[PDB]
RNA sequence: AUCGAAUCGCCACCUACAAGACUGGAGCUUGCUCCCUCGAAGGCGCCAAGUAUAUUCAUGAUCACAAGACA
RNA sequence: UUACGUCCCUCUCCAAACGAGAGAACAUGCAUGGGCUGGCAUGAGCGGCAUGCUUCUCCGGUGGGGCUCGCGUCCCGAGGCGCUGAACCUUGAGGCCUGAAAAUUCAUGCUCAGGGACACU
RNA sequence: GUGGGAUUGUGAAGGGAUCUCGCAGGUAUCGUGAGGGAAGUAUGGGGUAGUACGAGAGGAACUCCCAUGCCGUGCCUCUAGUUUCUGGGGUUUGUCGAACGGCAAGUGCCCCGAAGCCAUCGCACGGUGGUUCUCGGCUGAACGCCUCUAAGCCAGAAGCCAAUCCCAAGACCAGAUGCCCACU
RNA sequence: CGACGUCGCUUUUUGAUCCUUCGAUGUCGGCUCUUCCUAACCUAGCGCCGCAGAAGACGCUAAGGGUUGGAUUGUUCACCCACUGACAGGGAACGUGAGCUGGGUUUAGACCGUCGUGAGACAGGUUGGUUUUACCCUACUUAGCUGGAAAUUGCGAGAAAAAGAUUAUCCGUGCAAAGCGGACGUCGGGUCGCUUGGGCCUGGCGAGCGGUGGGUAGUACAUGGUACGCUCAUCACC
RNA sequence: UUAAUGAGAUUCCCUCUGUCCCGAGUUACUAUCUAGCGAAACGACAGUCAAGGGAACGGACUUGAAGGGCUAAGCGGGGA
RNA sequence: GAUGUGGCCUGGAGGUUAGGACGAAGCUUAUGGCGUGAGCCUAAGAUGGACCGGCCUCUAGUGCAGAUCUUGGUUGGCGUAGCAAAGAUCUAACGGAGAUAUACUCAACAUGCAACGUUGGAUACUGGAGCGGGGAAGGAUUUCGUGCCAACGGCACUCGUA
RNA sequence: AAGUUUGAAAAGCACUUUGGAAAGAGAGUGAAAUAGAACCUGAAGUCGUGACAAAGACAAUGGAAGUACCUCCAUUUCAAC
């Protein structure tokens, strides 16, 4: 990032104070616009209100007009070092038109990259069950979807300055992939 | 010795060099000739290519075999959200060309426009135009603005406005860009003072595409063609392939020059960049200037076809989405892929031909799915054909019992 | 702020224009006569702010980039 | 030599051999699911005068042959019918919907001080 | 002046001296257009018209209207082509005991097949003024008349030049701007 | 149009010559592709006719554009069929073989005719017969980085700028006019030298033009996000 | 002269087709980028053109016209 | 092309005269001086370590830029062409220096990558005219175990017919 | 093909430290280690490095004249000389 936004340059106190002030400013600006839109729509008559549909967060199945989805998201803090998730991976969308003799090895690489991005880890280990599932229909018959259990652990070697994390990825047998979302399991 | 037989050369030497365009956006290299007897008006607008469909209409052309008969004509749909005028610029003539005199900025500028001055806006200090805003409205600032406006009145021969698109209004999930596209729009017609008066009244204001172009008019399109990267002479220039027996390959030009001159001439076809070139395309007739679907849902409904339908085909425009703003429907095709920003310009060629003067009345606008062979015009027509399906019955019985 | 430099005519009167078969002005006789500011000067600047009653100049020692130069 | 800022890592694809480009910069951004649009053409399994299917009580409910058991039943049998326009696929080098309205027209998950280098004798 | 460095061949640690360099520009837009490139071209039908002309036989053209060939620049709505979305089905031999699920036959093979790419095999678009040639004229002397020419003018070719179109400041733009910094 | 004569041009034919190349410049034709020439076939104009019209002859300016599909032949060439507005002639190492092709020509095998006693010969016929290399430099085609006007330096000063106490000492308007219209004050301190109510920095109060933030009302614009009124707090001009 | 036979030479016909009209799309392996490894040919000096003369076809010479520097992928005009 | 030169230079011999451990030969040079020139001489070596200079005469395998010259070394091309037939590998554990290898900041991703031998799984290949099991010719220790990674197996190795 | 021609003598680098090792950094021997091992002397060509000189594109080199800057070179002069 720029020098004026670097964590080391500013320090924790400065970065936190600037971030908090920015969020409070966004809150107040949204509050102004919510109040003005509420007032304007209230004065507005029926005929013109029928034109102004969805503006003051009136409609259903709609976003919040005054902010971003990310801002409204609730921050529960740092996740623990050990965490287990169940996630589906759409493998066919990554392996489309790939060389047939490379599909199973590439799928292993793609799953490792998928988990590594999710868990901020470079040491992603494939359990025998997952490797069997990927390869169980040959090198070119990889299933279009896989359900995986991702377990993050921490195990560093003595003398290392930075702590070591790693993940163990195993197959979760499923009769059907329909209706399955990403979950945090214990 | 002379070539055995004559054929025309491959390609147009006037579109050289076949290199990548400097800008992704279309830019008018010239504006239509100014006529002072007309009212001041804007000469250009910026649009976003959404997709293609086709229409049905009656041809009014006596002496033609299609006179008083129906025809099917492909059209291109381009979303046209309103532009915002933020600046005024004046140009004066010199023996070495036109020179900018100054720039009058609007007192308040959108976040969209100010993002164009940054590479990472979200992490930046976001200080653009802050000093200019503070300096304006002061005694020195007001005098400076009056000085610039008077300089335009006295010395400027050309008056142009600075306009930017509204990506927030174009609520498209595929364009990606959030910083506004900026272009200069010339003001034609009237005197310089009248041009300045219109530009001042347009400052900080929105401009609609219907305020610059009329329904049955024709327009020029400035756009950048689709890119293809490195391409061989066969596709890049249209040279003939060599026979199957050719050793070392047949997608080549056999002879690239005679012994003398001992050089390769610039007129010989060579492999290189194909596409992503700027093109100015003439005489694109406007078939429809549609309003926002939020203002009028029946966009594709005609007086002959009374089905209530929007311009967006079932399943959406492939790779683009829904047209949620005003749109311009041009006959035929325009250069460039979907999602690309394009410049509609008032025509520079004469508009006196019967084809260019014909009044366009549409009787049918196709809204079938552009995925596959679309056979339904609306959701309702599809439901009428199929009736209740397994999913619909499950949903209805669950709602009837579990929720009611 | 390195930096010592080469350049040696200033202007708020030239710094507007046009014509050289003819632009100082007339006459008729049309190449001569007459009238005029008399058709050959952009203004200053060159050591007393002005043409006089004056006034410190050295030894920087007889040439040397004027050893100074904001007219 | 202080700030604005730029680039690398990351993400996206209107760009693209590599550079370069267009963008993004906690962003429905990405991920999964749901619905839509479309493709294929009726999945597995079970059953045929119900106990199954369909409709609100009336409907529908095979097969050339062959095999046991004192007429009947109960078994083999390609194919056929029913549940079943079902099952599966549908964005990926990269379709649509979380901003018109809808007897569904979208949900949830992930991020928790972005890191690095220049800018700066 | 100020700041950063270097004096590197037979020692170490210190003081001078002398050199070399930096000391104001960065970053982001909108434009200018010198120069160079340069593109549209050709035919047919209708109408004029069985007219002008001609004893007859025969028999035209322009304004205007509609199409087409060649070429050029794009585009993918349609139609067609292309499938390693090995998408969904069928089907052969072998194979995991059968069924299911598949798998092997370097995509087993057959049919259909989205997206994308793509065909004058589909669709869209392809413009404005001047300078002159040849030539025909006006005025008009040389040479009382005459004469397009001798001085002057007019009209004027798919040539030529510019506009439009493409690249575009090593064409070094004292063109206009947005934020810092420097000077002040 | 042009006999008898006569004067030239051209190098798209052959010949004459032997200057260059024999420690090698790949030798026919076609395919492909670009460009040039004009002695102009079509296309744009224009004269002239033994030019009524139609169809044509001849000539002028003009090379911008165009100038084909096939049968036989390795052929260039030739001939025929067909289309067409027209199917003009040429050059570019008899353009073009590290571009192709290899039918021909020009090895070694073999057959025939003629010739020779013979081995063998024949611009006579016949059939079969390896077509190598680019990663270098330029050229061209695209694709990146990046200095630079004393075209790297000089400090070597030139604006398609303004128009004045020598650009300083305000801002508009006007013709480089005549004039006309405006400008935040006040009370102190400190520092330096055209002496002119001097320049500069800085403090305390009170205004004004503003920026930002909060509160509050109507309204406009695409309708989530900006603007405008009023009111507070703060910063800047100061 | 000759049935049968022939990777022998020739002509036509049916079938067939991307041989062609006229090109398009797809695949594996390359090229392309990276890690490791790592050559040869060739190499007077060098390498922008026009005309002129010249051993009569110049990258050097005469006179003009160009030419900021350094790079990646191609390409076969020249380097007789 | 000829000839001349108290003209230059090299190895050796006969004479003569000198130098050298306080530094001979050889080697190095922005070390200058002298000569029209071949060359000579001095200076410095933060070069070298034991021979050697001048002069007269004698003598010869006596002076190099190039013979597609000989031998040895180097070098641009160049980190370039390439290392693409015989389809294909994946995973965990163990083994190993071959790692999970970090100034400050900082929770891990954005700062130790890549590649290994064995065992167990998985996927596939050879398909009995076999990358199956034995012989001749030829080879001659390549056979076996342990150790070992310098060089070699055109990448790699902890493996090997090293 | 190939002189093992280190040094007078192996006195052939103990020991410390980093490294898996090779080796590096120290320390020692010796008159000398740039005499460190098939090691005397160590040329040319080519390459790396630090310092400096600059330099558009005239391929470079060269000739003749100056000039700018540098110079561990030579010589002369320093008093009425
Ligand atoms: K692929
Ligand atoms: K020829
Ligand atoms: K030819
Ligand atoms: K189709
Ligand atoms: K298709
Ligand atoms: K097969
Ligand atoms: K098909
Ligand atoms: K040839
Ligand atoms: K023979
Ligand atoms: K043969
Ligand atoms: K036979
Ligand atoms: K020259
Ligand atoms: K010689
Ligand atoms: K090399
Ligand atoms: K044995
Ligand atoms: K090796
Ligand atoms: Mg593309
Ligand atoms: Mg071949
Ligand atoms: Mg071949
Ligand atoms: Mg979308
Ligand atoms: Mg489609
Ligand atoms: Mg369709
Ligand atoms: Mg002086
Ligand atoms: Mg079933
Ligand atoms: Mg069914
Ligand atoms: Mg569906
Ligand atoms: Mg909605
Ligand atoms: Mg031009
Ligand atoms: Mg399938
Ligand atoms: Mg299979
Ligand atoms: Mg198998
Ligand atoms: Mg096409
Ligand atoms: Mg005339
Ligand atoms: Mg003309
Ligand atoms: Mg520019
Ligand atoms: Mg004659
Ligand atoms: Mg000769
Ligand atoms: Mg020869
Ligand atoms: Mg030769
Ligand atoms: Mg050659
Ligand atoms: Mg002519
Ligand atoms: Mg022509
Ligand atoms: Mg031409
Ligand atoms: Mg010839
Ligand atoms: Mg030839
Ligand atoms: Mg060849
Ligand atoms: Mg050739
Ligand atoms: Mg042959
Ligand atoms: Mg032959
Ligand atoms: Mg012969
Ligand atoms: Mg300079
Ligand atoms: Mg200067
Ligand atoms: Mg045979
Ligand atoms: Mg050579
Ligand atoms: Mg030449
Ligand atoms: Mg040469
Ligand atoms: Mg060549
Ligand atoms: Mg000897
Ligand atoms: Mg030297
Ligand atoms: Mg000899
Ligand atoms: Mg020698
Ligand atoms: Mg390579
Ligand atoms: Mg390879
Ligand atoms: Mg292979
Ligand atoms: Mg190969
Ligand atoms: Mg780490
Ligand atoms: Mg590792
Ligand atoms: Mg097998
Ligand atoms: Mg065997
Ligand atoms: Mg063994
Ligand atoms: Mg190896
Ligand atoms: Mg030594
Ligand atoms: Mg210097
Ligand atoms: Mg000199
Ligand atoms: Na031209
Ligand atoms: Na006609
Ligand atoms: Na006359
Ligand atoms: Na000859
Ligand atoms: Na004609
Ligand atoms: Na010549
Ligand atoms: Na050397
Ligand atoms: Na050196």
């Amino acid at each position: 990032t720029r020098a004026g936004m670097k964590g080391k340059v500013l320090g924790k106190e400065k970065k936190a104070a600037i971030i908090d002030a920015r969020k409070k400013a966004a809150e107040s600006r949204k509050n102004r616009d919510d109040k003005r839109w509420k007032r304007v729509l209230a004065n507005m008559d029926e005929e013109k209100r029928k034109k102004f549909h969805g503006v003051g967060n009136t409609a259903k199945n709609s976003r919040v007009r005054g902010a971003t989805r990310a801002s409204l998201l609730k921050r529960t803090g740092r996740k623990p070092d050990a965490v287990s998730m169940e996630a589906t991976i759409h493998l066919s969308k990554l392996l489309k038109k790939k060389t047939f003799s490379k599909r199973a090895p590439l799928a292993i690489k793609r799953i490792k990259a998928f988990v590594g991005r999710l868990m901020k880890t470079k040491d992603n280990r494939i359990d025998a069950s997952l490797n069997t599932y990927i390869w169980h229909k040959g090198v070119k018959g990889v299933p279009g979807r896989v359900r995986v259990l991702i377990q993050r652990k921490s195990e560093t070697t003595e003398g290392n300055k930075h702590k070591h994390f790693y993940t163990v990825i195993s197959n979760v047998p499923v009769a059907s992939f329909k209706g399955l979302t990403t979950k945090t399991v214990e | 010795s002379h070539c055995k037989f004559e054929h025309p050369r491959h390609g147009h030497l006037g579109f050289l060099p076949r290199k990548r365009s400097r800008q992704i956006r279309g830019r008018a290299r010239a504006f239509p000739k100014d006529d002072a007897t007309q009212k001041p008006h804007l000469t250009s607008f910026m649009v976003f290519k959404a997709g293609m469909t086709h229409i049905v209409r009656d041809v009014d052309r006596p002496g033609s075999k299609v006179n008083k008969k129906e025809v099917v004509e492909p059209v291109t749909i381009l979303e046209a959200p309103p532009m915002v005028i933020v600046g005024i610029v004046g140009y004066r003539q010199t023996p070495v060309g036109l020179k900018t005199i100054g720039t009058v900025w609007a007192h308040h500028t959108s976040v969209e426009f100010r993002r164009r001055y940054y590479k990472n806006w979200k992490q930046s200090a976001q200080l653009a135009f802050s000093r200019q805003k503070q300096f304006a409205n002061t005694k020195e600032g007001k005098v400076a603005e009056a000085r610039t406006l008077n300089a335009f009145a006295k010395k400027a021969s050309v008056i142009r406005v600075i306009a930017h698109t509204q990506l927030r209004k174009l609520r498209n999930h595929r364009v990606g860009v959030k910083k506004a596209h900026v272009q200069e729009i010339q003001v034609n017609g009237g005197s310089v003072a009248a041009k300045i008066a219109l530009a001042k009244s347009l400052l900080e204001k929105e401009v609609r595409v219907d305020s610059v172009f009329q329904q049955s008019e024709a327009c020029d399109v400035c756009s950048v063609t689709k890119g293809h990267g490195t391409e061989g002479v066969v596709k890049r220039w249209g040279v003939a392939c060599l026979p199957r027996k050719t050793h070392r390959g047949l997608r080549k030009v056999a002879c690239i020059g005679a012994w003398h001159p001992a050089r390769v001439m610039y007129t010989v076809a060579r492999a290189g960049q194909h596409g992503y070139h700027h093109r100015t395309q003439l005489n694109k007739k406007i078939y429809q200037i549609g309003r926002s679907v939020a203002v009028e849902p029946n966009q594709a409904t005609t007086t002959y076809d009374l089905t209530a339908k929007t311009i967006t085909p079932m399943g959406g425009f492939v790779g683009y989405g829904t047209v949620r703003n005003d749109y311009v429907m041009l006959k035929g095709s325009v250069s460039g892929p979907r999602r690309r920003v394009m410049t509609l310009r008032r025509p520079m060629a004469p508009q006196t031909s019967r084809q260019l003067k014909e009044k366009i009345v549409l009787k049918f606008i196709d809204t079938s799915s552009k995925i596959g062979h679309g056979r339904f015009q609306t959701k309702k027509e599809k439901n009428q054909w199929f009736g209740p399906l397994k999913k619909d019955r499950i949903r209805r019985e669950e709602r009837l019992r579990k929720e009611r």
